[PDB]
This record gives C-alpha cells, structure tokens and sequence, in this order.
C-alpha cells in the first residue's frame, strides 16, 4: 500500500489508503 | 607475416584471434612502519608532556572566565 | 581593475509572504479517490501581520516542508513567492512572557501586508560576475564546504571564464 | 542606442585582409590599407594554417612602431573565423605566480589546439498533464509513477523508472510546466508555465515569464558541437571532479604522465571518427618580453607534432636579449631565429596615411571636410599616426559641443592645441627641468 | 534568515535611533551577488551559473531536427554539459595507504579507531555532510520532496571511484574495418525500409555478429547448422508473414538451400566462400519467382 | 559489378624530426652515406651505434654523452635515432634543460624525478575478480552496533555463486549505489568495485528510465587472470608517496584536493628499490633500465651540474645523453666563470663527447629532397638545384623552411609540383635572420 | 643472467677502504689502491666514528679532480657497515623550495644519529593442525612444531582474528600474542597438495623472544609533528620542525640514557660538494657542530682559493675560514702510471672484461695524456666494439677506434676554436 | 590573506551611514612608523594616496638619517 501524490489541470491532490495514519493533523 | 586460417580469421574480427581483457591499474603495498613500545609509551610529547600542557591551557585568554570578565 | 570599472544596472521584482501562523488547516475533499482512505486537495495557512490577518491556500505538498522546519503556531515564518519554499524565522515576540527562560530569541511581528512585492535595481561590476563563478558559495558538498574552511586566496581567472560572461551578459 | 559590452576600440575596424581569390591583395578593402608586400605574407601563411597538415611553423612580424604589425595579426585573426582557436597572449602574460615559464607556454600552446566533437541525443520536450508519485508506507523506499506529455498534436502517457523519478522531484517540476528530457543522459530541463493553466491555482508558488506549447511530434533529436581545447581535456583529467579549474585557473603544473595519456587517447578518436582535431594559432604580442629560458623551451617544443602554428610579433632593434648580456636581432636569440621565416613592414606615405584617417571617421561615425583631412593627414605625419587616429573622436566631440554637424579645420586646430603629442610634451618638459622630479 | 530580516525589515530605527542589534557586523549577507539574495532574485541566479558539481563548459548554441518534414529550429546559447568520455586518465599505480604497526595491545585498539574512521560524527561530517544530513538521509526513503545530500555522497564522478576499465560495446565496431562498413550500410538500409539477409562463414563470427544486433536494437533471427529441424521450421515461417524482423543471420551451408526467403530486398555477404555455386544458391534463395 | 571504397579519417601531421626512422648503420658498424631518413654524419653515427649496444647490454649505470656541435647540424635529429633504434618498449625520456625551474619543488628534485622514471619495470600482476548480475544482496549484524560480513549472490550465463565479504566492501557497493539487478565487477586484491548498468533482463521494465543495460557476463563468477603491467620505478615512488588505492574516507578525498608535487624523501625510494628487487627474485618482475635525453643541457644551473656529479655516480642511474650548441660562455649561476659548451670542466670530464659538424652543399640538397617528399610535395629539378644555392646563403633550416610555402603558391596558379620561379617569389617575401638583421641594422635610429 | 637495481656503475667495484690491523694501507685491496697517506688518515677517522665518544667533529677531503677523493669516503661507507648511521648528501641538495636552508641542514645532522632500544616480546610460531568454532562464539585450535603439541582453547579477540584471516589446517603462522596480528609463512610440506611452501618450526610453540631496534633522532622528531607523523618520513612534507619541539627531545633522549633505558648510536654525515654551501649555511655549521649530538662530519671539495658563495670575498677551498678552523684537511695526490694501470685491471675485472698487455700499456698513455675517467671510459666502449667484431680480448686497434669516435674535452675544445664563428655566444 | 578591495570600500559605507544616524561614532587615532628610512620606494608612493582618505590616521615619522 502506498501514499499518492498527484498533480494535474484539475489541480493538486494527496491521498492516503485507508488505515494509514495520514497524518497531517491541525493546528 | 613474420596458416591461412589465421589471416582469415584476423580480417574477419580482431576478437576472434585474442580478446580484449579488462585493464585495471597495478596494486601495491608496502609492509608497515614499525613503532616500537617503548616509543609509543615513553616517546610521544603529547603524552609525556600532557601535565604542563594543561596550564597553557588554564592560562588562556580564551577560558570563558577571563571573557565575561573582560567583556 | 579593468574588469571594475565596468559596471551593469539590473532590475527585477521580488515578491514574498510573512506572518504569524496562527493555523495549519489541512483540507478533505468531501470523497476521497477510489480505493483510499482520505485525500487533501489544500492546506490553509492563517497569517498574521500588524496590518492585519488572511488565509493562503497551498499545495498539500507544502505539509512535508513544515516539518522538516519545525513550524508550530504561533511561529513567524517567510514563503518565496518565485520558488515556494518555507522557511522559520522564530516564535512571535508576543509570547516573550510565557517562560522566566527560553533558549530562543524572540522576533517582532512583521509590518505591513501579508504579501509584498517591489521592484529593486541591482548594480554590480563585471569584475563581481568572475569571482562569483570562479569561486561558488551556498555549498552543501564536500568541495565547497572544504573549500570555505580553508584560507581564501586570489587565482589567475581563466580568459574561458570572462570569454562566458561577456557571452550571457550580451543576451 | 543599446550598448553592448564589445565598442569601438584600436583596431575594431579591420575585418580581414582584403585578399583576391588568386592570393593578391587590393588597395584598400575588408578595412585594410597600403601595406601589400606583408599582407600578401600573410596570406600564404594562413592558407598554410587553413590546410592542417604541418605542425610547429613559426612566423614573425616585424618592422617600425605604428605599421600596422598588431592589425595584420587581427587581420587575420578575423579572416580565419571563429571556428577555428586562434589565441592571443603579450609576451608578460607567461610570468606566473602559480606556476613555472615552461608550463605557462605549455599551456599556451594546448590550449591552442582544439579537439571538435559533433553529439547528438534523442529528446523528449511537451507541456505536462500530470505526475503521479507513489511512495511506500514505510518500505525500503521504492518509489514508482506516471506522467503525461501533451503537445499540440499528440499526447501520451510514461511508466517512471526509479532513478528517473528522483530527478523530477528534485527540481520540482508540477503540471503545467512545459519540459525537454534527455532519454540518455536522464536530465530534465524546463522552459517555462504553458499559458492556459495557470489561471485554475493556488496561493503562489512561482511569479515568471509563460511560454508556448510545443508542436508536432513529441520525441525529436538534438545536435550539439562542442570545441574542447588539449588544454581544458588535461585539467578535466588531472583530477575527480575538477571541473571548476577550468574558470578558477587554479590548476598548478599539471603531471607530464597525463598529457602523454592524453595524445594517445586523442589520436584514438581521431581514427575512431569520434572527434575532429583542429590545429590553430598562437600569437604572442611583444614577444621580446621573454626570458632567454623561455626562448630555449621553445627551440625544442615547437618540434611535436601537437604543435600549433606560431606568430609573434615586435618593434625591437638590435638590442639584448631580456635576462642576460647578448645583443641580438629583435631581442630574440639565433637559436630561434633561425627555426622562423620573417615577414617586414613599411613605413606609410601620405597618400595611405590619408586613407587609413578615411577608414576611420567611417567606423567611429564622423565627417569631415576634405580641407580637415588635409590638415590632419600633416599633423599624422609631423607626428605619429595613432596621435592623428587620436585626435578624430576629440574634434568630433568639440564639433557637437557647439551645435556643429561636420568637423572643421579651426576644431582640428583647437584639439591639437588642447591635448599634447609626446614629442611637444617632451619639449616643454626642457623648460621646467627642475621642478619635475629624478630628471 | 538574517538576509529576510535585513532586506524587508529596514525602515526605521528600533530604539530611537540608538544602539547596534546583534548580528550588524555580520555585512555580507548584503552584497548582490550573495548567496540568499542570489537565491531570493530568480533572476540573478542565471548570471552564476559554475556550480561546483557540474561539468558546464560554457554557452553554445543547439539544433532541434522534427522527425517529420525534416525541419529544424536553432536555439540560441543556452548553458551546456561537457560530453561523458572526454573522462579517460588513469594512475599506472595505486598503492594503499601506509600504516603503522605497534605491539601493544591499546596501539593496537587506536589504530583500529582510525581505520573505521575516527568518530559517528566525524565520519558523518564527511560523508553525509553533517549530522543532521545523516540523520535525514537515514529516512529520506519516505519523503516526497527530499532535500540535497552534502556528503562525499553527493559527488558522484562519471565513472566511480575505481580506476578499472571495460572495454565497451563499441570496441565491435572501432576494431573491424568490415563492421565499420557494416553498420553505415545498415543503418541507410534501415532508413531505406529495406529488408536484409547477412550471411557468414564461421559461427564463430555469427556470434560476434549477434553481439552486434542486440546492441544496435535492430531485431534479429540466426539459423546456424547446430539449430534444430524444428527451429528452423518456425524461424522461417516468422521471417515471411512478418513486418517486425529487419535482418536474418544464415551461415550458407545451413540455410542457404531451399530456404524461399523472399521477404529479403538485400543481401549481404560478411564473407565468401573458395567455391562459388554457393553464393549463388544463397542469393537466388531470396532472387525468385515470389518477389515483385 | 559495381565497386566502392571510403576511408576519410585524417592522417597525422608532419613535423621536424618525422623524416627519421633510425641511424641507418651497416651490420659492421659502419654507417651508409644515407638511410632511414639520415644522410652525412659518419663519425657521429657510428658513435650512436656504439651507444645503442651500451644500453641493450644492461650492464651499467650513469655513463653519460654530451652531442656538441654548431646550430643546425643535426644533434637531436641522432638522438631522435637513437629512440628509434632501441624499439618502444625501452623507455626514452625527452626533456629540456629549462624546465628544472619549477615553482612547486627544488631543481635538484625535478632531476630525480627525471632519472627515475628513465628505469621501466615490466610485472606479472595476478587479479582476482568476482562478477555477475546481483541477485542478493544482505549485511549482517553484530554487537559493539557493527557489520559482521555482506552475503552476496551473483549470476553468470555459467550459473551462480553466494559469497560472503568483508565490511569494507559493503561500504564500496552502498557508495557505488548498488542494487539488486545491477551488474558489477569486484576486485578482491584491491577492495575496488565497479558498477556496469542494470542486466539486459529487466531493459523493457520502464517506458522512460535514465539507465543504461548490459548483456549478462560470460564465465565463472569467480576467476584470476593475470595482467602484464609496464612501469616506472618513479610511477611507484609517487603513488605511495601521495597514496588513492584502498576504499577509505581518506584517500578517496585525496583523489579530489589540488595535486601539489613534492619533495619524495630517500627513505621512500630506498624502501621500493627492496620491493622491486624482491619482485625480481621471485621472477615476477622483469627491469628494463632506458634513456634520459636533456636538450639544451647548457642552461641547468651550477646547482644542478654539481648536483649530476652524484646521480651520474649511482649506482641505479640510467644512461644519459645531453646536447648543447655553445661556445665558450659563461656559466649559468656563476655570473664570471666561462667554459666550453656552456657546462663546467668538473662535468665535462663525467662524459664522452661526440663531435658533430657542418654540411656540404650536396648534403643539404640530400636532406631538402628527402624533406620535400616527407611533407608529400613535388619539386622540379632546377628549383631544387636553386634551394640548393639559398641553402649555402643562409641556412638549411630556411632553405627546408620555403617548401610548403611554395607549394602553396604552385597550386594556388595551377602547377602540379614547384617550379624556379616559385621559390624565387617565396624567397622575396621571407627574409631569414642574416637579412632581416640588415635592414634592422641600417634603419637602426627607429626601432 | 638477472637483473639487480644495482648495476655496475663509478664506484661498485670499491667493497672496503682496506688497511691492516696496525691501519697501513696495502698497495691494492677490497678493489681500491694508491693514496697510502689518505687512506691511512681515512682510517684514523674511521676508529674515531666506531668508538663514537667525542660529538662534533669534522673532516676536510680535499685535492685535484680524480684522485679518489669521492673514493676514499665511498670506501668508508662500506667499512663502517650498517647499522651505524650514515647519510649522503650533494651541497646542492639543501637548497630546498618547501623549506629553509638551515632546517634542511638541521635535520641532515639529525637522520644521521640513532637511539637503540632492546624489548621482549611473547610471540607463538607453529603449523595449525586443527581449529574449532561453534555458533559470543568459543572456538578451540591444535598446534605443532618438529618438537611439540599443544591445544588452546580461544578467546573473543583471537576468534575475530582467526576467522578474519581463513586460517586451514596445514598453514603454518606466527602470532603476535599481545595484539593478536597474524602472520602466515607459507604451507607445510606435508600438505603441500590439495601458495608457498615451508617445514614446521623447531624448538616450543611460544618463544619470548627479544628484538633490538634503532630509530633516527629525526624520526622521533617528526612522529611528535602531527597526526600521522610518520606520513612525512616518506612524503617529504616535514616543513619546518618547531624548535620547542627538538628542544623538548633532546631533554627526553638525555634522559633516556642517564637511566639506561636506551643508548645513543653516533653517526656520519657527508656532505659531498660542500664547496657551494652559501655563508648563510657555513655560518650554521659554525655553531652546529658544537653540540653533543651533533654526528662525525665528512665533505669533499675540488677547488682552488675561489669565492665563496654569496658574496665577493676569497678564500680557500671556497668555504670560509671561521669554518675551516673546525676541522682538519686530508690532501690526496695524483696518480703515477703504476697506480693508473693498476686501477684499470680492477675496473677490467669489474665488468668482466679482459685486454692484451700491450692494450693495456696504452690505454695507460691515455689516461695520463687525459686524465682517468677517460680512460676508465674506453673499457667498456673498447669491449662493445670487440663484440661487433666477433673478437674476445681487446686489441690496440678496437682502443685507437674508440680514441677517434668519442672526444675528451681538451680535443673537442680544440676542434671548436677551428668553426668559432659558428657556435652560439663566445 | 589581502582583504579584497570591495570588502574595506563595504565597511566605509556601513560605517559612513552609522555616524549619520548616531548609531555609532568614529574616533581617529595615530600611526607611529619609528625607523621610516626604510621602507621602499613603492611603499613611500603608496602613502602619497593613503594620506588623501576620508577616513586615514595621522602619522607620525621618526628618521635619523642624512
Ligand atoms: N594597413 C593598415 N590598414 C588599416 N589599419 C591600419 C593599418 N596599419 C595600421 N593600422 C591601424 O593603425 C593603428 C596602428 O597600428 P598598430 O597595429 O597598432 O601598429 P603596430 O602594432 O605595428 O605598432 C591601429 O589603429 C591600426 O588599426
Ligand atoms: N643528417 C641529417 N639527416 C637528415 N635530416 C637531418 C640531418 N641533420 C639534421 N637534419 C634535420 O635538419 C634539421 C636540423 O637538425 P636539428 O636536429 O634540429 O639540429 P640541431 O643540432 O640544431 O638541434 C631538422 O629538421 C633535422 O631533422
Ligand atoms: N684509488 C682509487 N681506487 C679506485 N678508483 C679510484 C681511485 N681513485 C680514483 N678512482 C676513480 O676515480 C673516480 C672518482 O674520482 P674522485 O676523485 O673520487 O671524485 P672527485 O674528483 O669528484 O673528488 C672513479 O671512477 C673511481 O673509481
């Protein structure tokens, strides 16, 4: 399993498959 | 020039006849420089002298204490 | 000294983004995509400057960075708008009172708008253009680093040298 | 209106040197006067230079100051063209600090001598339309991708190998931005944000100039020539990594072992057809500035057969010969001057002084009447010709200071009285002998 | 951080005009062609282009030739490398380092130290370029966008540390006048659209040969006289019916009887035979009834 | 039926000695009026033959000869000969008597440096590789951490082979950036490794990869072969002296600092000529002492002839030749002291001198048609005959010197080969050093 | 037949300075003859620098070209022996680039005089027989001499080693025991099959041996230098040895011998060539050899009352008078026809060559007509021609060839003064 | 090792514009050459243009010969 990163004309994205921490937390 | 099949198969391809082989520099090394004990116990002045060397290093003017104070 | 006393006049517009953070807003988009547990279109960034405050929306991207720096709220950081990295300036001054003791120092919040631009003329001799290409600087290699602990000293510059100069500067 | 970093300078008129097809030169032509006997010398030995096959010739120019010795080496040094080294030294340009005489004529001479090598490589250039990057969730660090090429007629889709991937993301590239890779070499490099998109983005991230979408087919072939003198092959080779001597000038007394490696591999590639080697010149102005060490390396160098044509050029008499006590022709000792052919200038009349003075209001953008040019071409000949050369531009500024637009007479007159020739300073530095100083 | 600072921050005096800051003797941030500034401006950057860890040989100008219409356009100069095999001197020697040997057994532990390298941190000073840039370049495998190594582990030369040297692919064509002409010949006939038969008169050169056509990627088939009945049976059905093959390796006693290969617009002799009526068949074995 | 032919590559260029191909001496010893490119010098000649047995006997150390005679006789053209004649293999060391004056390391060093690498040395080296595809790849741990041993697995169209290997060569492949797939060649005497390219196998696994691919190796994983290597006794001086084998941090960094020359210390010499002698006992080693040739010896300095007194005196040296063309001047350094040839007395009876001497008119029109046909020109008879005059006006480097000049001008109006009247154009345009130092004479006010 | 690096060259076929026990010098022996009084006073100098108790003391050699006095000192190196220092230098040698003047002669002196030491060391020697290991690791090995048998059982630190090394029954090793270095010499005989080849050790497998080893007083000075000192014995790069340093070592090596834990081995110093030493450099040796550790002092010279280097004055010998009181002067002589001969025959026997009586008569005439070195130089060229002639013994008429091939300088000068015009700058 | 020019030409600037604000102040001290009969004749020609700065010290010179 693996994290992705795109970017495209419909602009940036990143994704996490499920069960990974994505941890991109707020602050 | 100083059989046939030899000519032939040297016009052909040089490989044929002898293989060019990998060159690789030539490797080499010496036997040690021998110190003795008793010149790596009694013979170096970093060791011998280690006593007096540490007062010119109290005697520094680059000791934390003498910069504060001269600051 | 032939080479000094020629000069060039160039002009170019800079452009950057300060402030206080005062949020790391990492967004969902309302579905991820097929197969994945959840996907960050943006993150926002609240900044704040004594004329006032806004969010800048960015790249997810940008997240990796304000770790490896380590941005926390209440930081005051700096963003180069012609090549979009980040970088730590320190905590805001505002929250100088918060120990008796830090082991950091403390700088003022910055003036003026969260984003700036102006247009500056930088004027440099020929003579600057061949030392600064015959001797680099902002090293992180073995070459430079060793390069720059070692005692400084003038060199013969090579007239291939001066020749590309003169070929770049005519373009 | 623009200024380039090349002006106007003492000799930026002369173009070539104004030879015939059957080696004769004409009057005045390619901004080149007078001076038959030596340009047509001149001539023979730059066909010589143009043909390749013989190394180590030498030649020197010599005659009176001001004749023009420096214009026909310039001279020829335009006719020969670009393509081909021609290298300029002055005679005190050897004495080093860095290092020795004999390696500063060394690499004099290497440099000299160039090595021409066409390259070509297949490229891919187009306006991207995505990437994706894969990264493991912890892993051995395997990571893997697509990207998608776009150009005005076609586009298509590539499956990412590993040690490919580290350089897109090390430079930074993101959609939107148009690209050129080199499949071989495994660089990209980027031209600049296609217009369309950038309107769909976020807060900035880049603030530069756009660029157009490429067209027709999105793989194409480059070709490159390079020109490498001997000289920067022996630095490239004297260490790891060395590259920056070729501009620091830093490299000190290069091994002989490698240079000798060097010949070998040259020729190698030379009947491989890998490389072209291009014979050039060396020209040493003042080249009575040498040490007699330096002469002496010289009988014996100039006999390889890496050798490049030699020039030289002097103003000298019968004079001794720089570091010892022996008179000698040019201030060059026999030794050397035997292993040259010599070609020898003439002083100008007034009718070629005349001419040189026309060709030179035309380069720096004056005119004159024809009763000036008959004062100035006097004064050009009671003095030195570069003096009358000297005093155009000075009587063309008094000229514009007071709203004129053709020099006249009374402004020759009035620069002439304003700035000095060296034989009236010498005059009246007579009259006040005590008052300069260590006379 | 001290050039944002600097550079932006400017107006006015901080305590009424009194007292330096810390850090104001630190001037050379300042100067224009600095390297923060010179990172800060884009445009600057493009006027110091010698970094330490490129081969730039200067500016040059370069051609572009479509594949279509045979058009070409001409860029203007642009930064260039130098080409990867001008890189070609070796030492005739490499001795190893000279080392001291003592008879103690705590002489001994230190000059282990020093053959390991001194210390974590002075050895990953050196080779990783700082402590820091270790400790980052331990987990770098699970960063996006990871920053440059500092190390000796940033320098990479053309060919390795090693002096040793293989001889190339290529070495095929600088040593035989024959491939020499060989391969300018097919690579025209490539361009041509011709298709080809090569035949040659010891397996041994076959092989040689085969070398050759996987190294130029121009797709092959061989039918030495050691293949089998079967092989051959499937080699010349896929030589016919077929588009893909450019060229089929034959040495003439083995494949130059019966064979019907008419796909074949040209044929090739690496070598000939004491006896003729061979070569004849070998031709006429493309030259025959089914071709147009 | 039709018939074509290429070969467009450009042939070497002519230059001043090319003509020589060696002394051209009978079986007796007695030189032929001309062959092999020379003409003339008889006794000089026959004085080189005696030389070159001198040196192929191998029995003797620093015996020294001085060529002397007038410019333009012909001193380095024997001693260019005498390099023909003793074949490639002996090693000949040209030099010239200016370059002492280095600027990194003293003149009385850059002359040892000179004789040592005038003493080649031919070895029987004996390698032992490991190569293949690597299929595995794995370290293993130990305690105060460490890494015990790499295990390997690598494959050949023989088959495959696992290995196990010290730590130091883990540390070479992680620097090479070696992995699994890739194609590599180790050798085990030096620890030295090389990276080749990714295996042919796996070349269509990516659209778009920077990589380039390698054909799978031939024969055993591991094998020795051995290599026949030509040296100098200097080459090993030097490399030990400023050493880059081994894979180490240290000297792998001295691969990339400055490479300043220095001051090799006795000690450093005395220690390889005990190896190198040991290699000869073991008949490993085979020694092939050759020439050191120093032209225009008549400017070493007086620190530097005295200094020659004891290196001529070794018993290593290699045998040498000098070459000067000077009178009675006064010695370089002494600023008083005059002698013959430019070189003290005290050296000059260190060695035998060959005397070298003045062509005849018929000579030099020898050498000029020889001349002529090296640089592949033709020339009409009367015109040789009228270079043959200019020759005894001047001088014969002048009178070679006015024949690719003329030829040019021969083409240039349509001839084939020169004729009188082309040379008698070329000569007016050239002046040599008599006549040009004339009318440098007369104008003598203006210069 | 194979070759040395040490071919025939000037001086090979000297092998001693040879005398009688009494110290006169025989007529001819160990290859030299001739000069009774110098070698006679060469001999004195040479009891002097063995018995070793007296510092700073120096010797003139001083007379015309070739008359053996490079001989008498080449002679002299030889007698000594090794084992005693004795360093060989040019006086143009000490004109360094990379550092001063007065260093180079500084630590000349000092590589010449050597501190000797005797320790003991527990060393193993034998043929393995067995070695053992499992899977921290124990392991066990059987050893062997002629004479003996034992096992060891192993600790960690040999483990490591032996494993490092690959250690096979039948090799036959020595051991360092206090470091746990490894030396291999070889196979045994008796498992020569299935590589050198040796018989196993006599006596007991663990010896207590004891080794005598000797350092230059250089070479304790430069090791103190730096990191890795020693890098610069070999490299050259010793640049400039701060005073202090030396100052401290002499301190430590005098006490050294009070305590009689090492003794200090004098040595010799020629410096050949001394005659172009500037006055900067006499000034030096002045004051040098006055110290307790300076060596015994030899030099060389060929030249007349002259000036001396760096300034207008004269004097003798071109070295200074402040300088020459220092020490005492030996004069050789020239040769007679005898002596001439006689050193012909020894330099025939040398390169194995051998001539007619009347060849040697001769080529006697030659060498009084033009000094030896040129004679001595016709022997050898007189045999290649004889070989080109398929001869054996050298002839008058294979001399009287080589006579009119190669020139002496007195002919050459002559045969230039006749083309004067034609030679560069007279 | 010889300060580039642009570097002491940077500082008088930097120097110049602190006395301005009042940041700092600029106090001129003495030079003593004692002995100055031998310095050289390229070093007396370059105090011709030393002693022409804005900012230089004063100096004093001690000679003692004819
Ligand atoms: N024959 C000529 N044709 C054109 N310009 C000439 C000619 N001779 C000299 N000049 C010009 O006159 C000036 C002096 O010539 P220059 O090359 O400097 O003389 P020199 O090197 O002989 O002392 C230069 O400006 C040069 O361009
Ligand atoms: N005997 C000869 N036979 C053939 N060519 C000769 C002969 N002597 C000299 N040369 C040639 O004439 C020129 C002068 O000889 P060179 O060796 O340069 O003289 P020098 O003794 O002054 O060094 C060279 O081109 C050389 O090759
Ligand atoms: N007594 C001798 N025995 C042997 N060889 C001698 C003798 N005297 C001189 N020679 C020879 O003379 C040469 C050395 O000359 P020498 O006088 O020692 O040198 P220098 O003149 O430089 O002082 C050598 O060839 C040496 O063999």
């Amino acid at each position: 399993p693996m994290v992705r990163y795109c970017s495209g004309a419909q602009g940036s994205t990143l994704s996490f498959p499920p069960g990974v921490p994505a941890p991109t937390a707020v602050s | 020039k100083n059989l046939v099949m030899q000519f032939r198969k040297v016009c052909n391809h040089p490989e044929l006849f002898e293989r060019q082989e990998t060159w690789s520099p030539f490797h080499i090394s010496l036997k040690p420089y021998h110190i003795s004990k008793f010149i790596y116990r009694h013979g170096q002045i970093r060791v011998f002298n280690h006593s007096r060397d540490r007062w010119l290093r109290v005697l520094s003017p680059f000791a934390p204490d003498y910069i504060q104070r001269s600051l | 000294n032939f080479r000094r006393a020629i000069g060039l006049r160039i002009k170019e517009t800079k452009e950057v983004y300060e402030g206080e953070v005062t949020e790391l807003t990492p967004c969902e988009t309302e579905n991820p995509m097929g197969g994945y547990g959840k996907t960050i279109s943006h993150v926002i960034i609240g900044l704040k400057t004594a004329k006032g405050t806004k969010q800048l929306k960015l790249d997810p991207s940008i997240f990796e960075s304000l770790q490896k720096e380590r941005v926390e709220a209440g930081d005051v950081i700096y963003i180069e708008a012609n090549s979009g990295a980040v970088k730590r300036q320190g905590r805001c001054d505002t929250y100088a009172t918060e120990f008796d003791l830090e082991a950091e120092e403390y700088v003022p919040l910055p003036k003026g708008d969260v984003h700036k631009k102006k247009e500056i003329i930088q004027d440099v001799t020929l003579h600057d253009l061949d030392v600064a290409n015959a001797r680099p600087q902002g090293g992180q290699d073995i070459l430079s680093m060793m390069g720059q602990l070692m005692k400084p000293k003038k060199t013969e510059i090579t007239d291939k040298l001066r020749g590309e100069i003169n070929k770049v500067v005519n373009k | 209106d623009v200024t380039r970093i090349e002006r106007i300078g003492a000799h930026s008129h002369i173009r070539g040197l104004g030879l015939d097809d059957a080696l004769e030169p004409r009057q005045a032509s390619q901004g080149m006067v007078g001076q038959l006997a030596a340009r047509r010398a001149a001539g023979v030995v730059l066909e010589m230079i143009r043909e390749g096959k013989i190394a180590g010739r030498a030649v020197l120019i010599a005659g009176q100051p001001g004749t023009g010795k420096t214009a026909i080496a310039m001279g020829m040094a335009q006719a020969l063209g670009p393509d081909t080294p021609f290298t300029a030294i002055a005679g005190s340009e050897i004495f080093s600090l860095e290092m020795s005489k004999t390696e500063a004529l060394t690499q004099a001479f290497r440099r000299s001598i160039g090595v021409r090598i066409k390259e070509e490589t297949e490229i891919i250039e187009g306006e991207v339309v995505e990437i994706q990057i894969d990264r493991p969730a912890t892993g051995t660090g395997s990571k893997v991708g697509k990207l998608t090429l776009k150009t005005t007629e076609m586009e298509t889709i590539y499956d990412l190998g590993t040690k490919m991937i580290e350089s897109l993301t090390k430079d930074k590239v993101q959609a939107g931005d148009v690209i050129t890779i080199d499949k071989a070499t495994g660089k990209i490099s980027k031209l600049g944000r296609s217009f369309t998109r950038a309107r769909d983005y976020d807060a900035m991230g880049s603030q530069t100039k756009f660029v157009q979408c490429p067209d027709g087919e999105l793989q194409k072939r480059k070709e490159v020539v390079h020109t490498v003198s001997l000289h920067e092959i022996d630095v490239i080779n004297s260490r790891t990594q060395g590259f920056l001597a070729l501009f620091s000038g830093d490299t000190g007394e290069i091994k002989s072992e490698v240079r000798e490696q060097i010949n070998a591999k040259v020729a190698e590639w030379r009947e491989e057809g890998k490389a072209e080697i291009i014979p050039g010149v060396l020209f040493i102005d003042e080249v009575h500035m040498l040490d007699i060490e330096s002469f002496s390396f010289l009988n014996r160098a100039l006999e390889s057969d890496m050798a490049p044509v030699l020039i030289m050029a002097t103003n000298r008499g019968i004079t001794r010969i720089r570091g010892t006590s022996y008179q000698s022709p040019h201030g060059i000792p026999i030794d050397l001057l035997d292993r040259l052919l010599i070609v020898s200038t003439t002083p100008y009349s007034e009718k070629d002084t005349k001419q040189i003075l026309r060709i030179r209001c035309e380069e720096e953008d004056v005119e004159m009447s024809e009763d000036a040019y008959t004062v100035l071409t006097r004064i050009g000949l009671e003095t030195s010709l570069r003096y009358a050369i000297q005093l155009i531009t000075a009587a063309s500024l008094v000229c514009r200071k007071r709203k004129g637009t053709e020099v006249q007479v009374d402004d020759i007159k009035r620069v002439y009285s304003l700035f000095l020739d060296e034989s009236r300073s010498t005059q009246y530095m007579k009259e006040y002998q005590d008052a300069f100083l260590f006379n | 951080r001290l050039h944002q600072l600097r550079s932006w921050g400017a107006p006015e005096g901080e305590s009424h005009q009194r007292y330096l800051r810390n850090k104001d003797f630190l001037l050379g941030v300042n100067f224009p062609l600095s390297f923060p500034n010179l990172c800060s401006c884009p445009l600057l950057k493009s006027l110091v282009f010698s970094s330490h860890c490129k081969a730039v040989s200067g500016y040059s100008d370069q051609v572009v030739h479509q594949r279509r219409s045979a058009t070409s356009s001409l860029r203007r100069c642009l930064l260039t490398e130098l080409p990867s095999f001008l890189c070609v001197a070796s030492p005739r020697v490499t001795a190893v380092p000279l080392d001291s040997y003592c008879n103690d057994r705590s002489a001994e532990y230190e000059r282990r130290v020093l053959k390991e390298g001194g210390s974590l941190a002075a050895k990953q000073c050196l080779l990783n370029g700082a402590p820091e840039l270790a400790a980052d370049w331990l987990n770098r495998r699970s960063q996006f966008f990871p920053e440059p190594a500092g190390g000796l582990w940033s320098i990479r030369p053309q060919n390795g540390w090693s002096f040793i040297r293989i001889p190339g692919k290529e070495s095929l064509i600088t040593d035989s006048g024959k491939l020499y002409a060989l391969d300018v010949l097919l690579t025209r006939l490539k361009s041509q659209g011709h298709r080809v038969l090569i035949y040659s008169q010891m397996t041994r050169m076959i092989d040689l040969l085969e070398e050759y056509m996987v190294y130029r990627k121009h797709t092959y088939m061989r039918l030495d006289g050691s293949s089998k009945i079967s092989e051959r049976r499937d080699m010349v059905a896929d030589f016919q019916n077929r588009n893909d093959i450019f060229v089929f390796l034959l040495s003439t006693r083995a494949g130059g009887l019966g064979i019907n290969l008419t796909a074949a617009d040209t044929v090739i002799f690496y070598d000939s035979d004491w006896n003729p009526t061979v070569d004849q068949q070998a031709m006429d074995r493309a030259h025959r009834l089914g071709q147009t | 039926k039709i018939e074509e032919v290429k070969s467009t590559t450009k042939t070497q260029r002519i230059a001043s000695h090319s003509h020589v191909k060696g002394l051209g001496l009978d079986e007796s010893g007695l030189a032929k009026q001309a062959a092999s490119g020379l003409v003339g010098q008889e006794n000089a000649r026959e004085a080189c033959g005696v030389i070159v047995e001198l040196i192929k006997s191998k029995k003797m150390a620093g015996r020294a000869v001085l060529l002397a005679g007038p410019p333009g006789t012909g001193k380095t053209a024997l001693a260019l000969a005498i390099a023909q004649e003793l074949g490639s293999k002996v090693p000949f060391c040209p030099m010239v008597g200016s370059e002492v004056y280095s600027t990194e390391i003293k003149k009385t060093e850059v002359l040892m440096e000179n004789f040592r690498r005038a003493i080649g040395l031919r070895i029987k080296e004996t390698k032992e590789v490991y190569e293949g595809e690597v299929t595995e790849l794995t370290p293993c741990e130990t305690e105060n951490k460490t890494i015990s041993h790499v295990i390997i697995g690598l494959k050949t169209a023989k088959g495959t082979k696992q290995l196990k290997l010290d730590p130091s060569i883990f540390e070479s492949l992680q620097k090479e950036r070696v992995e699994a797939g890739d194609v590599i060649y180790i050798e085990a005497n030096s620890g030295a490794v090389k990276r080749q390219g990714r295996c042919d196998t796996y070349a269509t696994e990516f659209d778009l990869e920077a990589e380039e691919y390698v054909p799978l190796p031939k024969g055993d994983v591991h094998k020795k072969k051995e290599i026949i290597q030509d040296v100098t006794l200097h080459d090993l001086d030097v490399a030990n002296a400023r050493p880059q084998g081994g894979q180490d941090i240290l000297s792998m960094m001295g691969q990339l600092m400055k490479p300043k020359k220095t001051e090799i210390t006795d000690k450093l010499r005395g220690e390889i000529n005990k190896v190198v002698n040991k290699y000869i006992d073991q008949g490993i080693a085979e020694l092939v002492p050759g020439v050191l040739f120093v032209d225009e010896v008549h400017m070493l300095d007086i620190e530097c002839f005295t200094y020659l007194h004891r290196a001529l005196e070794s018993s290593i040296a290699p045998i040498v030749i000098f070459a000067s063309n000077r009178g009675n001047c006064v010695i370089r350094g002494t600023e008083d002291i005059t002698s013959p040839h430019g070189i003290p007395l005290d050296l000059l009876d260190r060695v035998m001198i060959i005397r070298t001497m003045l062509y005849t008119p018929q000579e030099m029109k020898q050498i000029i048609k020889i001349r002529a046909q090296t640089e592949g020109i033709n020339i009409s008879e009367e015109a040789l005959n009228h270079l043959g005059e200019i020759g005894t006006k001047t001088t014969l480097r002048y009178s070679v010197q006015l024949l690719t000049p003329a030829n040019l001008l021969a083409k240039i109006n349509g001839k084939d080969s020169i004729e009188k009247e082309h040379v008698e154009e070329i000569s007016e345009l050239f002046y040599d050093a008599k006549s040009s130092a004339k009318i440098l004479a007369d104008q003598q006010d203006k210069y």
